[PDB]
RNA sequence: UUUUGUAUAAUGGGUCAGCGACUUAUAUUCUGUAGCAAGGUUAACCGAAUAGGGGAGCCGAAGGGAAACCGAGUCUUAACU
RNA sequence: AGGACCGAACCGACUAAUGUUGAAAAAUUAGCGGAUGACUUGUGGCUGGGGGUGAAAGGCCAAUCAAACCGGGAGAUAGCU
RNA sequence: GUAACGGGGCUAAACCAUGCACCGAAGCUGCGGCAGCGACGCUUAUGCGUUGUUGGGUAGGGGAGCGUUCUGUAAGCCUG
RNA sequence: GUUUAUUAAAAACACAGCACUGUGCAAACACGAAAGUGGACGUAUACGGUGUGACGCCUGCCCGGUGCCGGAAGGUUAAUUGAUGGGGUUAGCGCAAGCGAAGCUCUUGAUCGAAGCCCCGGUAAACGGCGGCCGGUCCUAAGGUAGCGAAAUUCCUUGUCGGGUAAGUUCCGACCUGCACGAAUGGCGUAAUGAUGGCCAGGCUGUCUCCACCCGAGACUCAGUGAAAUUGAACUCGCUGUGAAGAUGCAGUGUACCCGCGGCAAGACGGAAAGACCCCGUGAACCUUUACUAUAGCUUGACACUGAACAU
RNA sequence: CUUUAAUGUUUGAUGUUCUAACGUUGACCCGUAAUCCGGGUUGCGGACAGUGUCUGGUGGGUAGUUUGACUGGGGCGGUCUCCUCCUAAAGAGUAACGGAGGAGCACGAAGGUUGGCUAAUCCUGGUCGGACAUCAGGAGGUUAGUGCAAUGGCAUAAGCCAGCUUGACUGCGAGCGUGACGGCGCGAGCAGGUGCGAAAGCAGGUCAUAGUGAUCCGGUGGUUCUGAAUGGAAGGGCCAUC
């Protein structure tokens, strides 16, 4: 319902996200997660986006 | 008012007691956990009992709460 | 394909690929096939007179199926391992 | 007359080695962040169809 | 005939005689049979014409992959036990 | 004088009986309305089918009318008998 | 219209219990015949002194045949 | 007067009268890809459309909604036009990631741009609408006026009272708690007219109590000619049961010598018409509308046919 | 090159005038002893009207159609997908317009891991204190809690608290279960990289089971796979995603 779709993007510049949701309302900062970017193969900071 | 229902869901023992399975075989599909897993037998995220190793399905009751247990006895 | 309305098998699943043209051009070449051309040697447009692959056919490749018992000359034709080990084993040369 | 394949069963199946076709997996489309990573990657590969509809497949595909 | 069910008060037929309904064409898959066999076979066409020529083509002997591509392997994956 | 009155011809058709494989695919008998008028009638002509005509009832348009008849698309289609 | 034993009739020819007998089917056995499916020994393009067993049937599936007209066989054969 | 030829003749249609509305004439409107024709060889005292329907008394209030009419500051808005931006290509420069003129090219869509719709006013004999609350006040566009009313309108209802009858769900008169009258989809009366609906009375009667007799045409017999629907086959009874559930045909039982003729209609679920009612089919056809998608017609504008001067 | 005055000059606009396009169902002449038609002269209109293309509005005037099913007939009412229980006859499964309730989410912590902890209720005593606020002890032992229905579970806790964290990871996956199928589900284990823990180890979201929508069309990011003479590019494919 409320609770809106958002991608995580890599910062290592691969392209690569990953994709889920986020509760605008409540919590706006931005997401920000150590996540793994297959491109590169390793551990890299993602960024909320869209 | 009360024309519904739910699809049923299959669960129950699929395998019992002395049967041979081969790795990675479900024993008991339930909710919670009724059967408890012991030697050989891993418990699954929605509680399912499953062989990790090929053998011998076997029950048995143990602990002070007499709590009912699945067990893989290797043939 | 008809089920009674509900919807048909080609209909709920989805499409996929792409037809390549460069397939239709390509071709394959047994092992057997290199004794039956006329001459010794072995190119497309001898090929094309033996009647082993279409008029149409600009790519050709030798492959390891049958066997090669004479010794066979290849030009301009892309050749498997196991096909240029073949080829190379009764005596044969190949060239790009 | 030729029999006329239905062109839609042409672009969704493919004939195999031993006679199977292969296919795309269904549900791999569009509603993809609820879905779990192990539900995609297991749609991701193809698959061969099932003895139920090899029937309705050959007749779709009769120059297959 | 149709039905769960018809002596049925359910349909059909007044009787006889004549006619009256799963066919033909082209594709495709399977079975039998015959020829040839890693080969099989021609179409149109020519032809003093059911001969003979015509192998243009078609199927088969290689598959995998969306594809390039590789090839008894290939795809998937950075890579597969 | 009168879309006046009674009433034959003429034009109609309110009631009843008959008849309903009829004498007749709408009539006969007995009664009944108009009967110088918006009357009636002969001969010829015009309006044609999604059209005509209609003091209007979906009425009439060759015994056929909520879309005539003939021929064609046509062996329409019929998950029904 | 008797019309609540099918009827006649029945004090048992009714009910209970116990016995021995009989009737009773297209069931079973007897004798003769047909067909199929098998397994068998002599044997061989097989059938049988054999042997066991099967043989109701709609929708439907499978197997094998009869008969009608026409073509060759056939200017043959039959026929005033 | 007209009307469903062939089950409806009427309270239905028409009508003289009245009102609204459109129409200035190449009229509006209609038939027509058009030419042309009717309207009309007429000209607003005319012509078309629409509604009501002699005549008498009349015809109350509401322009909030839909429609039409008129006017407008402004908003949005098509075709057409194409400012700016973005991208592809390559001249060139690049010890090169890459950049990248001009031309052609894809894409964006600044600006101009009419009616319409939004907004203001009129119009009800346009479509239509016409209150509550407590013994002043809310709401509305306004709150049913005149007249009529158990009515062709009143469910309860055979309303109540009266008239007429011995007895009156009908009729007549009055009443008013009008389920759910009402003023040109007209209201209320009205002399005359009516093969019009309802009620009552005199006369008359075979309508009836309750049928009798008679005269003719059939019916019946004789001679002649000579159909039809229907029909699986019949050696075609009653009853009680049974049974696809209502039996000539089954079971049990009773009665019954064989065959005609005149009659009657209780059964043969009698004949006639593949039920019209009901339901169904992703059936059909007609009609309606603010269902959808279209379109003729009408209307707006741009470009063409289409030009010259002049002033701002 | 900044800015700013004018016109020959190009189209934009309002207006007025004009005539030669175009109209005349005005008059007179002729073809012609002819209310047609045409030509001509003249008048009246006049770049308006009107017609062609394009365009916005209106448009039951006309046309083609659609307007579900279930259903103790049909209609009106209800329902239609998913989860829990019961009917359901002690494996699974099992119908009715049978009996009862829920879902169409939530949470970057309410996930992961390490360490720690243990409830409801009542009894008694105690400042404001009431039958029920916090404190102290006692009985009690899950009569609590679980993010949201119900069932089944949970003390090793799956319930409560705190520290560090992002495994709500990427490729795969022996083997199973459940589906007519499309599919759905569980899963040890392997490779990579990571979090917590001294370590053994745990972690591929949450106590489990509802929280969902195939295909086609299309949008975005990546990927030189393809690129219709060649090099690009458009378009298409593959991967992620709306």
């Amino acid at each position: 319902g409320i609770r809106e779709k958002i991608k995580l993007v890599s910062s290592a510049g691969t392209g690569h996200f990953y994709t889920t949701t986020k509760n605008k309302r409540t919590k706006p900062e931005k997401l920000e997660l150590k996540k793994f970017d297959p491109v590169v193969r390793q551990h890299v900071i993602y960024k909320e986006a869209k | 008012r009360n024309g519904r229902d739910s699809e049923a869901k299959r669960l129950g023992v699929k395998r019992f007691g002395g049967e041979s399975v081969l790795a990675g075989s479900i024993i008991v599909r339930q909710r919670g956990t009724k059967f408890h897993a012991g030697a050989n037998v891993g418990c699954g995220r929605d509680h399912t009992l499953f062989a990790k190793a090929d053998g011998k399905v076997k029950f048995e009751v143990k602990g002070p709460k007499n709590r009912k247990f699945i067990s893989i006895e290797a043939e | 394909g008809f089920e009674g309305g509900q919807m048909p098998l080609y209909r709920r699943l989805p499409k996929f690929g792409f037809t390549s043209r460069k397939a239709a051009i390509t071709a394959e070449i047994r092992l057997s096939d290199l004794a039956k051309v006329e001459g010794g040697v072995v190119d497309l447009n001898t090929l094309k007179a033996a009647n082993i692959i279409g008029i149409q056919i600009e790519f050709a490749k030798v492959i390891l199926a049958g066997e090669v018992t004479t010794p066979v000359t290849v030009r301009g034709l892309r050749v498997t391992k196991g096909a240029r080990a073949a080829i190379e084993a009764a005596g044969g040369k190949i060239e790009e | 007359p030729k029999i006329k394949t239905v062109r839609g069963a042409a672009k969704r199946f493919k004939k195999t080695g031993k006679g199977g076709f292969k296919h795309k997996h269904a549900n791999l489309r569009h509603i993809l962040t609820k879905k779990a990573t192990k539900r995609k990657r297991h749609l991701r590969p193809k698959a061969m169809v099932s003895k139920g509809d090899l029937g309705l497949v050959i007749a779709c595909l009769p120059y297959a």
